[PDB]
């Protein structure tokens, strides 16, 4: 499952993962709505809000 | 192109998330030490709705007077009195107060049970 | 009956160790405190210990007191150190239910001087 972010998403916090508009990740757990995430450029691993991504 | 980005997927508080939230404030001080007002606590509780989507109905304590404690386990920060002790718990003055023990003991629980049923 | 003792004179620095024996009274259910009171003054609360031997403890009080409690003998106690003449004052054990305190002992003298 690979998808890529439709907006910015900024948290201040170490479990999220923050990306940019344009930043590819691969969903490593559908855990509701948000879910466990790895960055494709850093893999970086953190939760991402569902609705910030589409599937590709 | 609307320029708002949408708010992030709503869900309610746990645990794990009161945990890991309560020790983001500690490490970063941003609560130790502050006056208790219903203001301030709203900020607080929106700017976690805000960032993360917990419903803002999870940060409540017992009744006092003293020390108010977390009703949500895993939440590690209790209200001190700061310019105790007062007989209408209306009129004590509180402030936040980190407490690691609070990811282990509910002392909410244990000195009001009947909250839990 | 809630019966505590320990009390005594006290220079300033110095320690005391402090004991409840209770009776009555289902005690294994019960959260136990220690509170306090100097003369003129309002009661002040100062160490709890709960039902599943969790504890607290008022700010002047620190990582000075120490609440412990032992389940064989109805019995709770409370470790003090480095006294100041500012803790002079009664100690009494208690019973605390809810919000509000149930039982609690007439209590022991402890007067700190410098």
């Amino acid at each position: 499952i690979i998808v890529v972010a439709l907006y910015d998403y900024y948290s201040p916090f170490s479990w999220d993962l923050s990306f940019q508009k344009g930043d590819q990740m691969v969903v490593l757990e559908e855990s509701g709505e948000w879910w466990k995430a790895r960055s494709l450029a850093t893999r970086k691993e953190g939760y991402i809000p569902s609705n910030y991504v589409a599937r590709v | 192109g609307f320029p708002v980005r949408p708010q992030v997927p709503l869900r309610p508080m746990t645990y794990k998330a009161a945990l890991d939230i309560s020790h983001f404030l500690k490490e970063k001080g941003g609560l130790e030490g502050l006056i208790w007002s219903q203001r301030r606590q709203e900020i607080l509780d929106l700017w976690i709705y805000h960032t993360q989507g917990y419903f803002p109905d999870w940060q409540n304590y017992t009744p006092g007077p003293g020390i108010r404690y977390p009703l949500t386990f895993g939440w590690c920060f209790k209200l001190v009195p700061v310019e105790p002790e007062k007989v209408d718990a209306e009129k004590e003055v509180l402030v936040w107060r980190f407490d690691s023990k609070l990811a282990f003991h509910h002392m909410a629980r244990e000195l009001h049970p009947e909250y839990y049923k | 009956q809630l019966v505590e003792s320990g009390g005594g004179l006290v220079q300033a620095g110095g320690s005391l160790r402090l004991f409840c024996a209770a009776s009555g009274f289902t005690f294994g259910t019960s959260n136990m405190a220690w509170l306090r009171q100097a003369p003129g003054k309002r009661r002040e609360w100062v160490a709890l210990i709960t039902i599943s031997g969790y504890t607290d403890y008022a700010d002047s009080v620190k990582d000075r007191f120490t609440i412990s409690r032992d389940n064989a003998k109805n019995t709770v106690s409370l470790q003090m150190n480095s006294l100041k003449p500012e803790d002079t004052a009664i100690y009494f054990c208690a019973r605390r239910v809810g919000s509000e305190y149930d039982l609690w002992g007439q209590g022991t003298q402890v007067t700190v001087s410098s």
